[PDB]
């Protein structure tokens, strides 16, 4: 804000929006990754149970 | 669709000036061309009249 | 196309690229993601009929 008008840091801002939002959709898979081998994993605690 | 014409005379000394989103003696006190606006500009000199 | 020239406009083009790209990679993990979901669903009623 304090650094360019709005125009010129439109570009900026872009990256920023890119990357954060592909941090993002990383960190989600990783989450769902975990939670489905979670998931195999508390059907067989339960099958045990 | 509207078309609008804006027409007036100025010096050379401030012609580069006057474009939408920067600052200066017209462009900031004497009107305003608005970011998202989509138009032409166009300059000519005059000098028989 | 009826908006710029292909030059100016191509960068518009790779923000339309990315964006779409981007929107089919996050639906595909998701549908490969419900397809190995159901993957140790379909196993598990195999077992049970």
């Amino acid at each position: 804000l304090s650094r360019l008008d709005p125009p010129e840091a439109e570009v900026q801002i872009d990256r920023l929006i890119t990357g954060r939002l592909q941090s993002l959709q990383t960190y989600v898979t990783q989450q769902l990754i975990r939670a489905a081998e979670i998931r195999a994993s508390a059907n067989l605690a339960a099958t045990k149970m | 669709t509207n078309v609008y014409a804006d027409s007036f005379v100025i010096r050379g000394d401030e012609v580069r000036q006057i474009a939408p989103g920067q600052t200066g003696k017209i462009a900031d006190y004497n009107y305003k061309l608005p970011d998202d606006f989509t138009g032409c500009v166009i300059a000519w000199n005059s000098n028989n009249l």
